[PDB]
DNA sequence: ATCAATATCCACCTGCAGATACTACCAAAAGTGTATTTGGAAACTGCTCCATCAAAAGGCATGTTCAGCTGATTCAGCTGAACATGCCTTTTGATGGAGCAGTTTCCAAATACACTTTTGGTAGTATCTGCAGGTGGATATTGAT
DNA sequence: ATCAATATCCACCTGCAGATACTACCAAAAGTGTATTTGGAAACTGCTCCATCAAAAGGCATGTTCAGCTGAATCAGCTGAACATGCCTTTTGATGGAGCAGTTTCCAAATACACTTTTGGTAGTATCTGCAGGTGGATATTGAT
């Protein structure tokens, strides 16, 4: 391979619309501006989680690739049980 | 080209059972299929733990019986717990 | 010229959204977001696309969870808008801290 | 030259839940009669989840189960969202609700 | 002075848990309230506990018993075996 | 002719019992409802002292910690005074309704 | 004849760990430094709380070691404390804590 | 009559080395001695379930290893994973 | 402010409940030497599917406008905190007996092994159908007035 | 109420995705049958330790009083919802190879079995002591004035 462009900031790909939306599904009908960036931080940490847990099990398997299933085992640690997915 | 198991067919027949003009998306299906290996994890687990409190190094069916009891909330573990006695007792008479 | 009192869209998107069960976080988005995160515990990782989905499901219904625990904590307070104290309210009797 | 799960009265598969079992070590020994008390109550559970996931289907007027409809059967359903309370249906969205207040007027 | 078991649960004891919980004023109501609370758990635990009991055939509940329950029930408790 | 202000005992007791680990609920009629509780499950029951002894660490401990998030929750709502609405919440949000 | 924990430096028994790992159905078969490494482990948190136990019987002039002490060094400490989040420890009553709203006015 | 083990005197051993004019009441005693048979069970079963999901027979120190990464937090588990990497390391030279 | 009622602090003393110490002991692990079985890295290579490139589908960002929500202020009234102690329930300690736990037995049931059969999966190429997403057309909801 | 702008609900249609189908085939199953191993129920029984209860301890049910909290009413300021508008980003569909995952050989490692050595739990009798619980008097805190 050459070259491998840079990632940052991606967090804020997780926009004020689709934050709505899933408020929305959620129930709520009025959103404080604050709330957008508490969200994310929010999806940051619960992300970092089952990464980290789902990264493991890719690494102690000796692989390069996350599998769908170290995921769903890391789901499963952490009390987040997935159906639909293989497990 | 390994040999991916399921329950799909399985639970297809309980489907047809069950609602005969009724079909079943291949998500729907998959998720079927992790709800089985789920509650099969948990059952055999509680029981593995049974069995170890008490020292003993056999799982039968009376300990998958307690394993029922703790894991399913009331009326599920009544009739669980029928369909699971009526299916030894039918199995045992059957030979 | 015509207009919607402030609540009135706001209701019709929770019927809409309450009634269907896309993913609600464009696709690409999410999926730079994971594998920049991911990057940052280890390099040179892949992704099968399933993995990326699996993510995304548990994400989302874990933030439409939320969201119903805040709007909760939000009403308990006597409001109708969620703010980021509710978030937090409901994070710590949650046990995530 | 008849299979177990005949012999129970099952659809299940015995011989296969037999062969689970053992692999995933339990305990030393898995007793005869636990593979197939085992594949009963996968079969209860699973049937009754299809018969209210089927009515789903029908009061949407669709003849194939998808997973909304799982999730419409067992979000409604007491016994079995608590059994599945930490468990997570992908493509199953949430039950339609909106708190009182959140409603127009008075 | 016939009397329902869950009333021993008094008001001056389940104000003093309060306060072990940093509670400085409590409603009247609060007191009736937290006896359903502790009905619940118990029945949930002692059920499982003594669903242990009726496995080991046996007729006296262990700590052993309890123990497991909650640990079952994700109350894990040290201290008294296991 | 002298009277604590409504509040003072309250602190004083919520400073002495935090620094202790007593159990704070008489022992016989706990022991009572414990056995009436498990009469419903089966009859004829004996108990372990102990088993008795660790069901009661159990409770006292859950109970002071649902006051904990209680409190939290009545604070939240900007009063400070527990009412069963707080207790509620409290359980609603950690998953017990 | 030579202790596998003194091999391995260790006072905690790694033949005890060794025999609990086979009798537990955890798997087939056990390699020979899994029990090594399980027992160190245990060693060590066992050391990290005995530590920090020790350094609260001294802050209350004590040098019995009581379940309090144990409480207090859990949770005191951010790590030990997520470890141990829904543990309870029989007679540790709960940390000193009051929101400061509750505070009467200066 | 019969023999009933507990960690209780290898706790007391490493009380000693870290505080050796402390001493330890009954009840704290069997509360560490939960505490090690918690934290045994809890990564154990980690451990278990790694070799199950990779289809292997054994259970080595990898698969104790990550699952100390995955049962404990951040600096523990640091810390944890070199006094066990250490252990074998001397374990190996020693004859 | 002062003044006094009561809670809180520290030091010193003391009896014993609960700790550490001990030796027999013996029994049951854990370790040591010999023969057996088995697992899983390394070496190799088919081939799935992941990363990475261009064209088409529609959601996002941004500024403007004002509805109505939040949070401050005030205040009446209701409701929970504080209070004194004789009174009744719990605690402490004394004593039979239920049952749990220790032990030995023996057999029904489980493990092991070896042909023998069945079946559940996939793969190749075909064949069918439920419904998603387009249209237009008739009825509900909402907000101005 | 009336009018109307806009959303919502049908119903009807049509391509095609993805579901049901089927015929060939097979490896890994599950089944069958006979040989050998043993786990745990079953039955007697010894000794904790659990229920019961009398006497000794002491916490709580009681009703009165009013501080101060909760919650209703009111209001200004301004946040956040709605919407119009310009277009950037994601979505969708079609082409290259890293790495996964499937086969096989081979020894380094774990199992097994039996033996021989010690350690760790218990009990025995006694051995020891940290500290909870009580005293006294100095000082802090709270509340009345
Ligand atoms: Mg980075």
């Amino acid at each position: 391979k050459r070259h491998r462009k840079v990632l940052r900031d991606n967090i804020q790909g997780i926009t004020k619309p689709a934050i709505r939306r899933l408020a929305r599904r959620g129930g709520v009908k009025r959103i404080s501006g604050l709330i957008y960036e508490e969200t994310r931080g929010v999806l940051k940490v619960f992300l970092e989680n089952v990464i980290r847990d789902a990264v493991t099990y890719t690494e102690h398997a000796k692989r390069k690739t996350v599998t769908a299933m170290d995921v769903v085992y890391a789901l499963k640690r952490q009390g987040r049980t997935l159906y639909g997915f293989g497990g | 080209k390994t040999r991916k198991e399921s329950y799909a067919i399985y639970v297809y027949k309980v489907l047809k059972q069950v609602h005969p003009d009724t079909g079943i998306s291949s998500k729907a299906m998959s998720i079927m299929n992790s709800f089985v290996n789920d509650v099969f994890e948990r059952i055999a687990g509680e029981a593995s733990r049974l069995a170890h409190y008490n020292k003993r190094s056999t799982i039968t069916s009376r300990e998958i019986q307690t394993a029922v009891r703790l894991l399913l909330p009331g009326e599920l573990a009544k009739h669980a717990v029928s369909e699971g006695t009526k299916a030894v007792t039918k199995y045992t008479s059957a030979k | 010229p015509h207009r919607y009192r402030p609540g009135t869209v706001a209701l019709r998107e929770i019927r809409r959204y309450q009634k269907s069960t896309e993913l609600l976080i464009r696709k690409l988005p999410f999926q730079r977001l994971v594998r920049e995160i991911a990057q940052d515990f280890k390099t040179d990782l892949r992704f099968q696309s399933s993995a990326v989905m699996a993510l995304q499901e548990a994400s989302e219904a874990y933030l439409v969870a939320l969201f119903e625990d805040t709007n909760l904590c939000a009403i308990h307070a006597k409001r109708v808008t969620i703010m980021p104290k509710d978030i937090q309210l409901a994070r710590r009797i949650r046990g995530e801290r | 030259a008849k299979t177990r799960s005949s012999r129970a009265g099952l659809q299940f598969p015995v011989g296969r839940v037999h062969r689970l079992l053992r692999k995933g070590n339990y305990a030393e020994r898995v007793g005869a009669g636990a593979p197939v008390y085992l594949a009963a109550v996968l079969e209860y559970l699973t049937a009754e989840i299809l018969e209210l996931a089927g009515n789903a289907a029908r009061d949407n007027k669709k003849t194939r189960i998808i997973p909304r409809h799982l999730q419409l059967a067992v979000r409604n359903d007491e016994e079995l969202n608590k059994l599945l309370g930490r468990v997570t249906i992908a493509q199953g969205g949430v039950l339609p609700n909106i708190q009182s207040v959140l409603l127009p007027k008075k």
